This record gives C-alpha cells, structure tokens and sequence, in this order.
C-alpha cells in the first residue's frame, strides 16, 4: 500500500508577472487582512529544525536567489501558529506581491496530532 | 560630485523629469527606480557597442550581483550629466511625459560631448601604401633595401 | 618596424661522412621493374 | 541584462507605451501577451530575412517546445533597447495607441546601429576582373604563370 | 511560427485595427473572418501576377475545400507580417476605419522586403547582340570558336 508520497518540502518564490525568483527579497507575515510590515500587526516565527524544535526569528524572512528561504547560509523550513497575511518584498524594495489570507496547515508531525487526539 | 551610484543617476534623472524630486514633495516610487535602473543598463549597453561606441568607463553589473542600484556607475566625472539627461529623455514616456526641449537640448549636447575625445582619438590616418616607394631621400630606408613602404 | 639586411648566422654544419662515401647511380629504367633493388657479387673463395 | 526572455521583451514594450507594467493596477491578458509575442516573432524574422537581412543572433523558438514566451531570446546585450523599442512602435495600434515621438526616434536610432556592424561587414571589394592582367612587377603571379587575374 | 493558417493571417489583421482583439473586448465574427479570407484571397491573386508579379508561396485554394479559413498560407516566415499588415490595410474601409500611420508605414515596408529578393533575382544582364564579334584573343583559346556571338 502507498504510506509516503515523495515531494518536496521546499518552497519557492517567484515573481508575479515573470517566472524568475525573488532574490534577497523579503517576507513579512503579519494578521488577515492587515498591513505586515508594521511590527504590531506581526505574528511569530519558528524554524522547524529536522528535530522539531520550533527555534524563533526575527520578521523579515530573507529569500535566497533561488526563492528559498535561508537563515544563516542554510535553508530552513518556517512554520507560523494561525492564518496569516504575506507581503513579499524584492531586492529594491518594491512590492512584489500581498496576499490578505494564506493559509498552509504542517503536513508531518502526524504522530504527535494523533498521539493527543485519539483514544487511549 | 554626490552622484555615484546607478541609483544616483536615476534619481537625478527622475527630478529632472520632475516625476519625483524634493522640489514637488514626491517620493520615487521602488517599482519606477528598478525600471528606470534597467532603462539605464539597456541605454548604456546600447551606446557601448561592446567596445566600439561612446567609451564612458560604465560598469555593467553582473547577475550574482542581485540589487543593481546602489552601484556605483563607474562614469568619469564629466559623464554624469550627458548620462542622467539621457535618462531622463528614455525614461519619460513611460510616464507619458515629454522631457522639455531644454533636456533634450542638454542631452544632445552631452552625447556629443562623450564622444568627442573618442572620435579625436581615432581619427587616425592611415599607413602608407604597399605599393608607395620611400624615395631616396630616406638614406637609412634605403641600403637596407626598403624601397617600398611596408603597408597593412 | 623597418628590420636590417644583416642575418646574425647561427650554425654551421659539417659533411665528413656523407663527402667520402661513395654515391652510385643504377639505371632507373631497370630499377623501376626490379623494385629499388640491385644485386654485386661477392669475391669468389 | 535583466531581459533574459522574449516575455521580458513584451514587458518592456509595454511599460515603454505605459499599457502595462510592474506598477499598474491593471495587467494585459496572457493571450495578448501571447499575440505580442508573435508579433515579435513576425518582425524578428521579417528583419532577418533568412540571412540576408539583420543579424542580431535572435533565436528562433520551435513548436515542439510548448510556449515560445518564456524562450531565451540571444541578442546580445546591446540589441535589446532596439529590438523592444521597435516592437514597441509595432504592437502600439494593437491598444489604439500611437508610439511617442521619442520612442520613435529611438527605434529608428537602434535599427540603424543594429545594422552598422554587419554594413561594415558586407562592405566589401569584389574580385579583379577575369580579363585584368597582373603586370609584370607582380613577383607571386610571375611565379605561378598568372599573366592575367582569376575570375570570380 | 506562430502564424501558419489564413484565419490567423486575418486575425492579426483584425487585431492590429482593433476591431477583434482580446486587447479590447472583442471577438471574431464569422462573417468579418469570411469576408477577410476572400480579401486575402483577392489581394494575394492581385500581387502574385500568375508568376510575374511578388512570389511568396502562397497556396491559393481550390473550390473542392468549402472553408477556406483553415488551410495553411504556405507563406515563408518572413512574409507574414507583410502579409497581415497590408490585409489589414485592405480590409480597414469595411469598418469604415482607416488603418493607423505605423500600419501604413510597417505595409510599405513589408511589401517592399517582400519583393527585394525577387528583384535582385530578376536584375539580369541580357546576352551580347547578334552583331558582335567575340575577339581574336578567344579563338586560340578554343580553337573551334565562333566569330560572333549568337545573340537573343
């Protein structure tokens, strides 16, 4: 029977009118419907490390040139705790794109969720 | 000269364009400074026929490089103005302006400018013809047997 | 760019061996049918 | 060059007219995108008319591969002001649009330097005739029993 | 190409007049893409003179096929947009339209490309005149000779 499907986890970001990744750009995740980059209307974020530690960043989530998200040199994959907003910024500082309701829910950790939820 | 980065240049351009300057109370706007920057990159890519047009000392910038403004230019110190009126003209209609007759005039005039020294420098003439004798005049271009000019 | 008439030489050979051998020329006509190939006697014993 | 494609070739044509751009709050259909870049592709191969025309190293794409937009086009660095300049001009009567005067004259300017170099190229002398002789100061032709010029 | 059929000849026409684009919000109707393919027909029936006029390789149809619209042109790559641009021309007064400056000027253009080539082909030097000697110096050269030339 099928258990796993193979994929990728990694995210890319791309322009909107061209198909090229936004480099050094920046990502601002923040309430729904709201304007993120203003440090009141934010929300946390955590690096999930391979080990599951939920280690928090700063806001301004930096893009590598091939549209993934890095920290440090290495790229991470960054979680939130509720439905969020997203203004992504290019190198310059123009607005590449601002979405007002995104929602993405954590695909593993599967045994944890069940763990507390079902019945002893 | 305060203007040394591409970003510099296109600022000027723009306030001379009156689009965004400190003396009508607007800010350049990001997505206008990226345009304005390509605008100049294609402009001076355009001039610079890969080493055969107007010399200016213009560094272009390479893709590993990911912001282009903030760059500087590399034009010599008297490059600058024939540069950002140019600009300034190119980048108008995407504004569906009209850069006034003086920017023109200004721009013209530099373009000219830019290319003097370069035209001066090779306005060169040519070599003597293969088939063209040195006379026997030239003692020492002679006895060693070098009637005819070289050539090429 | 203008070179001089005067070649500095630089060597200078010599034919010792090649000078005193001796050259033989067999008639062409019938070296062409006998392949490039001639045969002398040998003093008799 | 950030125009690496001949959907930024379109793009650009269209910030140039102002029809559409990074900015708006408006955008063309990907149909008239797609339109736009036949267009292009019609008057590329209209220049370079299977060789003996304009050579500018435009390459052009294949039906097997799926869009031709999002194809690399090949210019090099310095024909692309031109080349979206012009398809600026040409895809203007599509949005009943007439081109600037200086988009205009920019298209003409970058035609006319697209072509300078492969000018200078084809400038070139023919053959002597088949009946010219070679005189007899001639010292190669002396020796190869050339009295008279090949003919080609 | 992306163009390879009579109905897209005649829908980049209509689209460079503005009549039906998706740059507007029009479409196509039937009867404006019948009534252009048998203008298409006529012009090109006009142009290429039963092999003395342009030749292009346009595959003119037959009345076996009921729709026209449908076939390929058969046209090289660079005759499309000569092609399209002056049918648009043509087909303008239908709609009680005049075809804007750029497609006057890009029409003549293209018809003038269009016949380049065929006009260099035809530039042809006619033989020498039935009255005229061939030279004492081809003779000994061919020992049969002939004295005169033949002519027509």
């Amino acid at each position: 029977t099928a258990n796993v499907v193979v994929s990728n986890p990694r995210p890319i970001f791309t322009e909107s009118r061209s198909f090229k990744a936004v480099a050094n750009g920046k990502i601002y995740i923040g309430q729904i419907d709201t304007d993120p980059v203003n440090p009141a209307n934010q929300i946390p974020v955590y690096i999930e490390n391979e080990d599951g530690s939920h280690v928090q960043i700063t806001q301004p989530l930096i893009i590598n040139a091939a549209g993934k998200i890095v920290y440090n040199g290495q790229l991470v994959k960054i979680v939130t705790v509720q439905g969020h907003s997203m203004a992504i910024y290019d190198a310059n500082g123009s607005q590449v794109d601002y979405i007002a309701n995104v929602l993405k829910y954590d695909p593993d950790q599967y045994s944890i969720e069940a763990d507390k939820k079902f019945k002893y | 000269m305060q203007i040394k980065t591409k970003g510099d240049l296109v600022r000027a351009a723009l306030r001379k364009l009156g689009v965004a300057s400190d003396a009508t109370l607007t800010d350049v706007e990001p997505q206008s400074m990226q345009d304005a920057v390509d605008d100049l990159e294609a402009m001076m890519a355009e001039w610079y026929q890969d080493g055969k047009g107007i010399i200016t000392g213009y560094v272009f910038s390479d893709d590993e490089n990911p912001p282009a403004e903030g760059d500087d230019h590399g034009l010599r110190s008297s490059a600058v103005s024939a540069v950002f009126h140019n600009l300034a003209c190119r980048i108008a209609p995407d504004y569906a302006l009209e850069a006034t007759a003086k920017i023109i005039a200004t721009a013209k005039y530099g373009k000219e400018l830019l290319y003097k020294q370069t035209a001066i420098s090779r306005a060169k003439r040519a070599p003597y013809p293969s088939r063209m004798p040195t006379g026997s005049g030239n003692s020492f271009a002679n006895l060693n047997e070098w009637h005819y000019f070289p050539g090429e | 760019t203008l070179a001089v008439d005067e070649i500095i030489e630089t060597i200078s050979a010599i034919t010792p061996m090649a000078q005193k051998a001796k050259k033989y020329t067999p008639p062409a006509a019938s070296m062409q049918r006998s392949s490039n190939t001639i045969w002398m006697p040998v003093e008799q014993e």
